């Protein structure tokens, strides 16, 4: 699972619906066993699409359960155009693509920080099935 | 619960269900009318046929949804791009406000109408799955599904829902003077 998708993902249970805390997940760095990936080209693109959506505060958080504290402490900013960038924008768009797009969790578990519940990561794949009273 | 390893892997391996799927997808997109490198939603991905499509044809990043744990496995010898993930449709779509630019789903939404693998009825499910997909697309954000309705019920039924959740759009029927060949799709948009 990409650490982007960690900046979407919520609690999974109904009551959970209305709560700050059903997102981010909060992610067992002890668990977590990270996998880079170079496969996923660079899309300078789909980050500039995607940037005013992140959540950047959600992102420092996860990104340091998961043992990483070297991120700016505020959102990167772009022009609005993929012909506007300099070569100082092109490379931090780089590095988040590395940090987005290229990692992702192979196995761990991260629990709702409103509710408790667990979820589980096997295979790169998280389960979200709820018991049905849930 | 519908699927085993061996009918998800005849299901995946068959060229017959792969030129289907991939044209009702690529017909799905043609629907979809989106901008390259969108963030997109695949509800009921399977094994991955019409996600493989989304990263090809639009440059598209993309999370996949599958109730199956033996479709998901065969998705993952297929090098995809697209995270799965394990998960029933019917309880809802659990990410945040405006996530999506848009989703898509091909042939799994009928599924919504069936009344086995949980105590809610149908009508609810359906409802929840509406809601909380509406809340999961940004503004404007589009859906666009190919779905196997049994009849004119189900079709309005589903149809109502989405109204009430708050879509507005309609039904496009391809090749309709032939119920072997005709295809649903729901084409939809959100406020
Ligand atoms: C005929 S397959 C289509 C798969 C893929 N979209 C394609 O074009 O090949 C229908 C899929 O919907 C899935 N499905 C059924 N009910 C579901 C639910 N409640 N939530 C998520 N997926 C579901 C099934 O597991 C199956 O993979
Ligand atoms: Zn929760």
């Amino acid at each position: 699972m990409k650490f982007l998708t960690t900046n979407f993902l919520k609690c999974s249970v109904k009551a959970c619906d209305t709560s700050n805390d059903n997102f981010p997940l909060q992610y067992d760095g002890s668990k977590c066993q990270l996998v880079q990936d170079e496969s996923i080209e660079f899309n300078p693109e789909f980050l500039l699409n995607i940037v005013d959506r992140v959540d950047w505060p959600a992102v420092l958080t996860v990104a340091a359960e998961l043992g990483n504290n070297a991120l700016p402490p505020t959102k990167p900013s772009f022009p609005s155009s993929i012909q506007e960038l300099t070569d100082d924008d092109m490379a931090i768009l780089n590095d988040l693509h590395t940090l987005l797009l290229q990692t992702s969790i192979a196995e761990g578990e991260m629990k709702c920080r409103n509710c408790g519940h667990i979820y589980y990561i096997k295979n790169g794949i998280p389960n979200l099935l709820l018991p049905p009273h849930l | 619960i519908f699927y085993n390893d061996s009918e998800a892997h005849k299901y995946t391996g068959s060229t017959r269900v792969q030129h289907i799927q991939a044209k009702m997808t690529l017909r799905a997109l043609e629907l979809l009318n989106l901008q390259p490198c969108s963030f997109i939603l695949d509800i009921g991905c399977g094994s991955g046929l019409s996600g493989e499509i989304l990263t090809q044809e639009g440059d598209h990043v993309w999370c996949g949804l599958d109730i199956s744990p033996s479709m998901l496995a065969t998705g993952l010898s297929r090098e995809l791009e697209g995270d799965l993930m394990l998960q029933d449709m019917g309880t809802g779509i659990p990410f945040r406000a405006g996530s999506f630019d848009a989703a898509i789903s091909i042939s799994a939404i009928q599924w919504l109408c069936n009344a086995d693998t949980s105590y809610n009825d149908p009508k609810q499910r359906l409802m929840r799955f509406f809601n909380t997909l509406y809340a999961a697309l940004k503004k404007g954000g589009k859906f666009v599904a190919q779905f196997y309705p049994k009849n004119d019920d189900q079709v309005d039924d589903i149809l109502q829902s989405a109204k009430v959740a708050g879509f507005s759009g309609g039904l496009v029927v391809d090749d309709p003077e032939s119920k072997k060949n005709k295809k649903y799709y729901l084409v939809l948009s959100s406020g």
